[PDB]
RNA sequence: UUGACCUCAAAUCAGGUAGGACUACGCGCUGAUAAGCGCAGGAAAAGAAAAUAACCAUGAUUCCCUCAGUAACGUGAAGCGGGAAAAGCUCAAAUUUGAAAUCUGGCAACAUUUCUUUUGUUGUCCGAGUUGUAAUUUCAA
RNA sequence: AUUGGAUAUGCCAUAUAAAGCGCUUUCGAAGAGUCGAGUUGCAGCUCUAAAUGGGUGGUCAUCUAA
């Protein structure tokens, strides 16, 4: 399909091509809102990947970030989080930058929808328990801070424990 | 900031209770699947055998089940474990084959529409 | 002026005056009025069967089936245009396609800047024409991306291999070095 | 023991390029052009200031395995533009 | 500003890309619709359709 | 021999054991290692691997008891050719018996070695990749390495190669064992035939193939054309490969499809035409095969065997037929490949393998793989787009 | 438990399948014409193969066919 | 003049949705663990290896005992072993191309209920969707 | 009275279908401003990859992240 050259040329960051569209539409996203919904997402091969399927429910933002501590890609996941109220967070990842603004793309889900609550693949985030997920560090970027991994690199001794018999 | 003990009279019995609760439902077929005899890895503990996880792949499929209607039955998988050695085959083999010999599936009613 | 229109004129306007690299460049460079309206045309026999009609030929195929009688052992292998990116990057791979046509406004204009290079490797004749809305028309769609033949029948084979050299000719004969060099910057 | 041959995971075939994969790269490779350090090296390694071209390329990369993959990289294109033009 | 370094896709590739065979589902009748036909020629049966 | 083999071998339609066979198949049986040293077609598939596939059948090995015999074969003609006869004669045993080949998947011919093949009937290239670069292929369970073509396999240009990887498999407690001539296009390569095929239909007729699935695939699509003929390998199913080549000398005009490995040693009659629609990979078999009319299409970028039979001292002409006689039907060509199935998965299958024979071409300078024209020799096949052959 | 293991099984241990009216046409024209050994050749069959089936598939139904 | 499409708006439009309280226990934020801020459930976090090991190898996560006050540098682990419980998997990346096979919604019938309060099926008309909704597959392949 | 998973049995089903495993002369796609290096308090800033590659451990072993 076309999602194969979409990613190889999403990694050619700083080329002819990839830098002229991140001058054109660091343009565009500039004069748009803090925050402002897209309508399509703008690199539709990585929001296809990280779970953004084409239906309804699912609800593409944008949003630039100030540079220069928490993690920039954490806080566009709750600050978008914060302006919606209703929708379920999936992922964010990076689209654009430039020497003063990150600019971020965020999918989210609405849990309300009798599309998403009737679809078994995305279920299970109607559940109670993924109420705000992006504030308990709970998210793609969220485990990625908090070294939530398994390797060797990623209360429980500071107390006695009396036994009965001893 | 203490760990006290006074309920571990108590984890014993509810685990006890939990035990029988489940055996409840699986009325004729064991609170717990059969698990390989495995070797432990270090130079200290390798001549010594205990339960692991699962069947390997190569286990299961010498032994005549397949890793579809393995987990049927109550047999564990490893997709993680490989047969370095036969030893390490010829003994699971007689875990599964010992298995298979002492249990008896009920069987089921089919749905072939008719006419 | 609005809070948007503004805007609306000015990235008009800064499409034109930056560097518009060669692979971006050619996708203003478009197919002319005549020649793009003989394509549609040849389009409009192959168009898919609307969604509705496909139903109706469907309760028509399945009413006699309920009797006894069949249709499928006589159904000939059916023919239409080809739409969608996704099969249409494996209709030029699989070297199946003759004739892709590139929409000209695709807003992320990354979905499709892959394939004028990618018809000019694997032997698909192609050209880029306008308002990807218009091939949405021919397709009952909103706003298709591309299109494709990739086999009409016996009927329009003789047309079809005329209509391809005025494409090569007028497109890919032509525009042989706007799409070598930089553009923008007016 | 009696040691046995074990087959290859099908895990470990990862890292290899298919040939639809490396016709992908090779295709992208060209339509996104050359970055602006790029653009750099590909002049300093048409002149054959080879010590120079090298030089810059671990100072931007950070790594001469990546910084001898760039040269086998960008040495490609030129030997194969001077074909093509 | 060079201009166009059309080094790889100067020539044309004569093959195909994909090697995998053409699967026998694009010879035959489309067995999507062989079961759609049936859903509606059911329907009749119960009188729905 | 056991009964379970001698009634396959009765259903093979083979009875008298050759006079070769007579002096090997009572050593072989006892396990006395032979220098085999025999003619072509004198029996030498046949005999070798009857005590070779009972021998481990005696040993009554299972399918994970790792590969215990292997024959050495120096062609895919012959690997062909070689386990078809196995593919024959093994039906009513329990093992498993299969080829590796050069010019193949190396991860579909290594897939089928990871579970453990008995007789593993290879080529001398990708045998040398299962020793040594394949990791889980277990060898060291052989009980006799059988070799084939020694003459042959020396001047392959693998003579290294025989006793590299020998040195790593198992040996102990194992034993060893006037020319006519039509200068044509490489578009127009069947062309000639399908015309030739039409206006000689009351003449016999031979035609010569270098590729066992070569044969498997222009049979089909003549008798889908409305032009009948009979093959001489059929479906590798001996029972009417005996019938064929006994209808096909037996008849006075027709003609004769088959491969040019089986062609050999059998009773080739006077064919009225003999026809070899591909390049001869043997060049001292081929010239005596000779000794009706026989004529060959040659290709236009090789002309060396051409240089070659004249430095040869054999006489050569070029009899002719105008262009427009030609027939233009390789249109229809790309409709009946475009909608039948089967004979598309022929004609890619057919394909395929016929351009391998151009790969293990043993006159290298006269026939060069990497010489010739990829496009135009699809267009006689039927594919518009030559299909995706690796290589 | 062993008797009720083996006479539940043996009510329910018939698999044998009867064809459909079509099922049954399908395979009665094909096997008018060539025969009822030649199945191998059935996968090259134009027309009445109409649904490509595999030269395995039609055996498995000419077993269902007379039981 | 007209018509699509993109973008942006407006509506006491149709239907929904978010705040706030408890905070013993959970998870984050900064922080002299305390305080402050944020966010859930009956548990939560964790989770089916980009893990250990150097063996005749182990095999998601959690927890207890031990390793052990040990290695390492007053602070202070982890592998192994012994227990409790054990359940695995789902997408992206290959063309359904012999047929968008997918789904929300409006209306109407048929049911159905912890329930006249609930939850669905079928028919039908837009609409979403080819910038990709289903079938298939997740490397154990 | 509401409710559980079952057992037998009645009616429906639509199966022109779907699934396990042999057998392969065929193919086998794998997540980036991420990894990584430099550098300030796992974060910030500068720079910026690859396909038997990449990671962590002793040429080997073991894993398959974003």
């Amino acid at each position: 399909g076309a999602y194969k050259y979409l990613e190889e040329l999403a990694k050619k960051k700083q080329s002819d091509v990839n830098l002229f569209l991140s001058r054109v539409r660091a343009w565009e996203y500039r004069q748009m809102n803090v925050i402002h919904r897209a309508s399509r997402p703008s690199r539709p091969d990585k929001a296809r990947r990280l779970g953004y399927k084409a239906k309804q429910g699912y609800v593409i933002y944008r949003i630039r970030v100030r540079r220069g501590q928490r993690s920039a890609r954490c806080t566009a996941e709750e600050r978008v989080g914060r302006y919606c109220s209703n929708l379920r967070v999936l992922n964010s990842y990076w689209v654009n930058q430039d020497a003063t603004y990150k600019f971020f793309e965020v999918i989210l889900v609405d849990p309300s929808h009798k599309a998403i609550r009737r679809d078994p693949r995305i279920n299970w985030i109607v559940n109670p328990v993924h109420k705000h997920r992006e504030s308990r560090g709970l998210t793609s970027i969220g485990k990625k801070s908090r070294g939530i991994g398994k390797g060797h690199r990623f209360l429980r001794h500071n107390t006695l424990s009396l036994r009965r018999y001893r | 900031y203490v760990k006290t003990w006074f309920n571990q009279p108590g984890r014993k019995l509810r685990r006890r209770q939990a035990r029988q609760t489940k055996a409840a439902k699986i009325a004729p077929r064991p609170v717990e699947a059969i698990r390989p005899a495995v070797k432990p890895p270090t130079i200290r503990y390798n001549m010594k055998v205990r339960a692991g996880r699962g069947f390997t792949l190569e286990e299961l499929k010498a032994a005549g089940v397949s890793r579809r209607v393995a987990s049927t039955i109550g047999i564990p998988v490893d997709h993680r474990r490989r047969n370095r050695s036969e030893e390490s085959l010829q003994r699971n083999v007689e875990r599964i084959k010992v298995y298979l010999a002492h249990l008896i599936v009920f069987p089921r009613k089919a749905g072939q529409p008719k006419k | 002026w609005p809070e948007y229109i503004r805007l609306q004129r000015r990235r008009k306007i800064l499409n034109l005056r930056l560097k518009v690299p060669p692979a971006i460049a050619q996708f203003q460079k478009t197919l002319d009025k005549n020649t793009a309206t003989q394509v549609f045309k040849l389009l409009n026999k192959y168009r898919p069967e609307t969604a509705a009609e496909k139903k109706q030929r469907l309760v028509a195929e399945a009413e006699a089936v309920a009797n006894g009688k069949s249709a499928q052992d006589v159904s000939k292998k059916p023919y239409n245009v080809k739409y969608g990116l996704n099969h249409v990057v494996a209709l030029i791979e699989a070297k199946k396609a003759k004739l892709v046509l590139i929409a000209s406004d695709v807003d992320p204009i990354e979905l499709v800047v892959f394939l004028p290079a990618l018809c000019k490797k694997m032997g698909v004749p192609y050209a880029i024409v306008k308002n990807k809305a218009r091939l949405g028309t021919v397709i009952h769609q909103k706003t298709a991306a591309v299109l494709a033949v990739t086999e009409v029948r016996e009927e329009d084979k003789n047309e079809l291999a005329s209509i391809v050299s005025a494409v090569d000719a007028n497109f890919s004969a032509k525009y042989d070095e706007s799409r070598r060099k930089w553009g923008g910057g007016i | 023991l009696t040691k046995r041959q074990l087959p290859e995971r099908p895990s470990r075939r990862k890292g290899h390029l298919s040939k639809r994969t490396a016709f992908v790269r090779s295709i992208v490779r060209e339509v996104a052009g050359f970055a602006p350090y790029e653009r750099r090296v590909m002049e300093l390694i048409r002149n054959s200031q080879d010590k120079r071209a090298r030089k810059l390329a671990k100072k931007r990369l950070g790594t001469l395995k990546r910084a001898k993959g760039k040269i086998e990289e960008l040495t490609s294109v030129i030997q194969s533009s001077r074909l093509a033009h | 500003y060079p201009d166009y370094d059309d080094f790889f896709t100067n020539t044309v590739r004569e093959t195909p890309l994909s090697s995998a065979p053409e699967p026998k589902r694009r010879f035959a009748p489309s067995k999507h619709e062989q079961k759609r036909i049936l859903q509606l020629a059911y329907a009749i049966r119960k009188g729905r359709i | 021999l056991s009964e379970n083999i001698q009634k396959a071998i009765k259903e093979m339609g083979f009875e008298t054991m050759t006079e070769i066979q007579k002096r090997s198949i009572p050593p072989l049986l006892a396990g006395r290692d032979v220098l085999g040293a025999a003619k072509t077609g004198s029996g030498k598939t046949l005999a070798f691997l009857i005590p070779t596939i009972e021998m481990l059948y005696a040993l009554k090995f299972k399918p994970r008891n790792g590969t215990g015999v292997i024959i050495i074969s120096p062609t895919r003609e012959l690997a062909l050719q070689i386990f078809g006869v196995a593919k024959e004669l093994l039906k009513y045993h329990h093992q498993t018996f299969g080829i590796v080949i050069g010019g193949a998947n190396r991860r579909a011919e290594a897939d089928k070695l990871v579970k453990g093949v008995n007789l593993l009937v290879a080529t001398p290239g990708r045998l040398l990749d299962h020793l040594q670069n394949t990791k889980g292929f277990v060898f060291r369970n052989l009980r006799s390495l059988v070799i084939d073509e020694a003459d042959r396999i020396l001047e392959i240009g693998f003579e290294d190669e025989m006793r590299q990887i020998m040195k790593i498999l198992p040996s102990e407690n194992r034993q060893t064992l006037e020319q006519g001539y039509v200068v044509v296009d490489s578009d127009k390569r069947f062309l000639l035939l399908f015309s030739f095929l039409k206006r000689n239909l009351k003449k016999k007729v031979i035609v010569f193939m270098s590729s066992c699935a070569s044969v498997k695939y222009m049979a089909e699509l003549l008798n889908y054309i409305d032009l009948p003929v009979l093959d001489l390998h059929g479906k590798q199913k001996q029972q009417r490969r005996t019938n064929t080549f006994f209808e096909f000398c037996n008849a006075e005009k027709g003609i004769l499809l088959c491969t040019n490995v089986a062609a050999r040693g059998l009773d080739i009659p006077a064919v009225d035409w003999i026809v070899q629609y591909d390049p001869p990979d043997d060049p001292r078999d081929y010239i005596h095969r000779v000794g009706g009319k026989s004529l060959m299409f040659l290709a236009p970028s090789e002309l060396g065997f051409l240089r070659y039979l004249k430095t040869a001292k054999v006489s050569l002409n070029e009899f002719e037929f105008p262009a427009n006689k030609v027939a233009n039907v390789q249109s229809q060509l790309e409709k009946l490949v475009s909608k039948n199935y089967y004979l598309q998965q022929s004609a890619k299958d057919g394909y395929r393998s016929y351009l391998q024979a151009y790969a293990s071409y043993s006159l290298k300078s006269i026939f060069d793989i990497n010489k010739l024209d990829l496009a135009k020799v699809a267009k006689s096949f039927g594919f518009a787009h030559p299909p995706n052959v690796n290589i | 438990l062993e008797e009720e293991a083996v006479k539940k099984a043996a009510r329910q241990s018939n698999k044998m399948l009867p064809l459909s009216a079509f099922e049954h046409a399908y395979i009665q024209r094909l096997i008018n014409k060539y025969g009822t050994e030649d199945f191998e050749s059935m996968a090259k069959d134009v027309k009445l193969n109409s649904k490509l089936f595999n030269g395995s598939k039609l055996k498995n139904l000419y077993i269902r066919m007379k039981a």
